[PDB]
């Protein structure tokens, strides 16, 4: 159900990521609430295109984790977490993951478009 | 060899008409430099002046709305003298005027006593009156609500997202053609809705020098604004003690009138020095002669007559509609005290049914206030460019708002775009 | 680090390393109109890439062969020696034609495309 | 009162009252002509109808 893996770990609730979605679309006040939600739903779809992320749920990335965000292992992250507790613990280094992965992807394109320039 | 690609993102524009954003959502201002660019502009073909001059209306008739109705005041008076002392000038300009005013009650009248200016009042004769006030045959008037101000507040106009606001720095931009010092912002600083008919107040000085701007400068049918480059003060008062009163008209209507005068009465003025006015009408008669022959003599003179409004220079100092005579001001050829008349029942802009009932303030009104720039029109070539004659006419209020969005023009993004290049897809 | 339309009047090969600059800035009934009109912009030009088989790309190359009667220009003039703004004037009114190969490129590659997956 | 035809007997009539002005404390007397399907009689001194 819609967040019901909300307090599962995180390992279990990445399998529950078409459940979440769907859910992010469906007298002025009406009308404002559905713009903003359109607006919120357009703004996350152009974060992850930006990205090279663009159709996907689950998108693997270039840029390597630094042990100054979290020096959890995979075990302790996926296992004994869930993704609330995580999202709180590395809130304060988001918006430079996010700077990251647009600067990877600016990158990749560039390669891309000189290996098809061959 | 070449082939099709295709970038999103592409940092070009085209000029486009949209809706802005009213911001006043207090916004967090970015401005990015362009360097290397150049973009045509001109100020007399900017849509956002028609915004905001609908924007300004669309405001004022709604701030109107949930205030008190003057219906039941469109009654005859009975008016005579004020017996306070007056001048030689001031005779006939205030009047006593009694009236039968309703009350909470339906059947409960109360006799009511209130001095009104002249301009406010039309003779109206009968057995038992003299006057009526001068809109109740055209229109209902509306008393503005006395906790709702007038006094300008700038206000940001915004792009919307997809759209970009571009802004010209260039010292001595005459209003048309290329800028090459052009900057991108998402909102435009904040603009005071000045309202005033022949001198522009409170508005932006040019930073290099006085700047003539004029759709045609031959065109003697189209206004020239002129922006100075120093201020030039003006010192206004209603020097009259004036005690105000109200009565309450209705079960949810009080209304306010002028219910004395402390003291003698004298005139309503406004101070411009003498040694700035004439250094600034120096400068602007200099400017004028680089769109003119050098050796044309350049006159300055009075508004022509009619409509009031129009003929005289407009304020809205305190919370009472000054009209000044600038005919003292322009009478030169190339202090000073300039006599102002005042009205409460106001017709704003050109329109004709919404009348508005500017209620007194108690006490003296005084206001200290910037000339920033001037609207000048010229007679006509009829000397074959001899002598040439210039006034200081009115226009639109469009004018003076155009005098401060003449730097910004709204840009459409289009991020798409396609170019060769030697990349092929497979 | 230019800022929004900061590379605007630089040349089209340096500005097109900002793209992601021009992106993000993409995103009361006249508040509204204005915010479903920039909504319905960016809408119809994420269709029209998808339409070309750009979807999630900012950079993409294409199928479709340059037309010498388009821009009869070098790369390095038109990347190195003019702005994106004098391309987009120099090109008008032949982005139409450009636009209507990039579709049918597409759908003869999507077809292309079907037909190879359906071999066993 | 004018050449009226059979057909328009009782159709038309010449009305008067009292109407108000630009001025609450002003009276005016109007007559104008109205047809008899916009008029109700009504029982009252000096008058006879009323509009519908
Ligand atoms: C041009 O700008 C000047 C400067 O802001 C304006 O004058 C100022 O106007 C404000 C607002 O009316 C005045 O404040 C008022 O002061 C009285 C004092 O009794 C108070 O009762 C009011 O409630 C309000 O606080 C202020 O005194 C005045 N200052 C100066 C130095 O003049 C001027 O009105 C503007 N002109 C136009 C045409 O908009
Ligand atoms: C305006 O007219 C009113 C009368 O309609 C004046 O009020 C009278 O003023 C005299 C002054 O000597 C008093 O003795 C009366 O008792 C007042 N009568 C009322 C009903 O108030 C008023 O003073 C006049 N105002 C001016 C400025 O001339
Ligand atoms: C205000 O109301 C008073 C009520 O007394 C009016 O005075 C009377 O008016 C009638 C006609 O309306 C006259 O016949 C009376 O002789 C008046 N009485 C007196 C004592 O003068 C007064 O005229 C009204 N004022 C206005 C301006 O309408
Ligand atoms: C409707 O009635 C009014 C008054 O009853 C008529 O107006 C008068 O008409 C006569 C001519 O018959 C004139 O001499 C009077 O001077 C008029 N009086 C006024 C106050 O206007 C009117 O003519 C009638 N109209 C019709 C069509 O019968
Ligand atoms: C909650 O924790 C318990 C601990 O044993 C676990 O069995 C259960 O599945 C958890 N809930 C969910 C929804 O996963
Ligand atoms: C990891 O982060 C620190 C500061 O948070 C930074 O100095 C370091 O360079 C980062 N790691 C890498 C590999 O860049
Ligand atoms: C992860 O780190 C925790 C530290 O509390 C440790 O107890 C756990 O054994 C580690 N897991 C692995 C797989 O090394
Ligand atoms: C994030 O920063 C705030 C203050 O900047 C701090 O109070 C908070 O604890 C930080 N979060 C973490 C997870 O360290
Ligand atoms: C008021 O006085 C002036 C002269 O002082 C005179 O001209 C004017 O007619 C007077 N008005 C009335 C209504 O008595
Ligand atoms: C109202 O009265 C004034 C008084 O001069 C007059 O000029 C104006 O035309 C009148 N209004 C109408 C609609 O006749
Ligand atoms: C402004 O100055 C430019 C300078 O070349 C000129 O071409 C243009 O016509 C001028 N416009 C006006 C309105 O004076
Ligand atoms: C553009 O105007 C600003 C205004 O301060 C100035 O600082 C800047 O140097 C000007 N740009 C150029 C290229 O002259
Ligand atoms: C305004 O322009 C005049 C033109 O002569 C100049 O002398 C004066 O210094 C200027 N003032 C400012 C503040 O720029
Ligand atoms: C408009 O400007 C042009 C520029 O020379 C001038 O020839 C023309 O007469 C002007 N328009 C009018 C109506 O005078
Ligand atoms: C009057 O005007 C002068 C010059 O305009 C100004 O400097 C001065 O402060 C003003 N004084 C008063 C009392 O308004
Ligand atoms: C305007 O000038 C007159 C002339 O004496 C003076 O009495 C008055 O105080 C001046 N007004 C202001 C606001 O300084
Ligand atoms: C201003 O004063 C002059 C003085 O001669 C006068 O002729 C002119 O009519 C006055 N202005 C107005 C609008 O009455
Ligand atoms: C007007 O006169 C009254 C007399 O009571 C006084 O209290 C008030 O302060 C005066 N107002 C002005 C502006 O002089
Ligand atoms: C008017 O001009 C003076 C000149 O320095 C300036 O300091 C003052 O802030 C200006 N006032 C307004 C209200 O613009
Ligand atoms: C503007 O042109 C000069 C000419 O060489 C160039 O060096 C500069 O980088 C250009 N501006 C930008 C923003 O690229
Ligand atoms: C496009 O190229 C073809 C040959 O490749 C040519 O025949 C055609 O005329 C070109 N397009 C235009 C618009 O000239
Ligand atoms: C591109 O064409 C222009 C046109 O004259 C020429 O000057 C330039 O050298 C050419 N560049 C290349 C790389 O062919
Ligand atoms: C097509 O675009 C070119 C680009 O300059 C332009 O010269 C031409 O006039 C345009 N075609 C038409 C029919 O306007
Ligand atoms: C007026 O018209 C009615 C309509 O039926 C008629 O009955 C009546 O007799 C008429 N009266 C006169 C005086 O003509």
């Amino acid at each position: 159900g819609f967040l019901g893996a909300a307090g599962s770990t995180m390992g279990a609730a990445s399998m529950t990521l078409t459940v979440q979605a769907r859910n992010l679309l469906s007298g002025i006040k009406q009308l404002q609430a559905r713009v903003l939600a359109v607006e919120h739903y357009l703004r996350d779809q152009q974060l992850l295109g930006i990205w090279g992320c663009s159709g996907k749920l689950i998108c693997c990335t270039n840029v390597p984790w630094n042990s100054s965000w979290s020096n959890r292992n995979l075990s302790e992250i996926w296992d004994n977490m869930t993704w609330l507790q995580w999202d709180k613990e590395i809130s304060n280094y988001t918006q430079i993951i996010y700077g990251l992965l647009e600067e990877s992807q600016n990158q990749q394109e560039k390669n891309e478009q000189d290996l098809l320039a061959l | 060899n070449l082939w099709v690609t295709v970038y999103y993102g592409v940092p070009v524009w085209k000029d486009a008409e949209t809706t802005l954003f009213c911001a006043s959502t207090d916004p967090n201002p970015q401005e990015i430099h362009l360097e290397n660019v150049t973009e045509e502009f001109n100020m007399w073909k900017n849509n956002m002046v028609e915004q905001m001059h609908e924007d300004i209306i669309s405001l004022w008739d709604q701030s109107l709305k949930p205030c008190v109705k003057l219906t039941p005041l469109c009654v005859g008076l009975q008016c005579t003298n004020v017996t306070n002392n007056i001048t030689d000038d001031m005779r006939g300009e205030l009047k006593n005027c009694s009236f039968n005013a309703t009350t909470e009650l339906r059947n409960k009248r109360q006799k009511v006593y209130s001095l009104f200016y002249r301009l406010d009042i039309v003779p109206m004769v009968d057995l038992w009156t003299n006057y009526r006030l001068i809109s109740c045959n055209t229109s209902a008037i509306t008393q503005a609500c006395p906790k709702v101000s007038f006094e300008p507040i700038p206000i940001h106009y915004c792009a919307p997202a997809g759209f970009a606001i571009l802004k010209c720095k260039d010292k001595k931009f005459n209003g048309t053609g290329p800028c090459q010092n052009v900057s991108t912002v998402q909102c435009t600083h904040g603009i005071k809705p000045v309202v005033s008919t022949q001198l522009l107040l409170n508005g932006s000085l040019a930073e290099e020098e006085v700047i003539i701007r004029s759709e045609n400068i031959t065109n003697n049918a189209k206004n020239i604004l002129v922006q100075l480059n120093t201020s030039v003060q003006i010192n206004c008062t209603r020097p009259n003690n004036n005690t105000v009163k109200s009565i309450r008209i209705g079960p949810g209507q009080a209304f306010y009138y002028t219910g004395d005068i402390i003291g003698d009465i004298r005139q309503a003025h406004c101070n411009v020095s003498k040694a700035t006015w004439n250094e600034t009408l120096g400068k602007v008669v200099k400017q004028l002669r680089k769109h003119f022959g050098n050796n044309t003599i350049i006159r300055f003179a009075q508004s022509s007559g009619g409509d009031l409004e129009v003929t005289t220079h407009s304020f809205n100092c305190g919370g009472e509609f000054f009209y000044c005579n600038t005919s003292g001001l322009f009478n030169s050829t190339w202090s000073i005290t300039l006599p102002c008349r005042i009205k409460q029942i106001i017709n704003m802009w050109q329109r004709i049914g919404q009348a508005m009932y500017a209620p007194p303030i108690q006490g003296v009104i005084r206001c200290v206030s910037n000339i920033t720039g001037l609207i000048l029109t010229r007679d006509g070539g009829s000397t074959n460019s001899t002598t040439e004659t210039f006034r200081p006419g009115g226009g639109d209020m469009r004018d003076n708002w155009r005098s401060e969005l003449y730097k910004y023009k709204v840009v459409k993004i289009e991020p798409l775009g396609v170019a060769p290049t030697r990349c092929k897809r497979r």
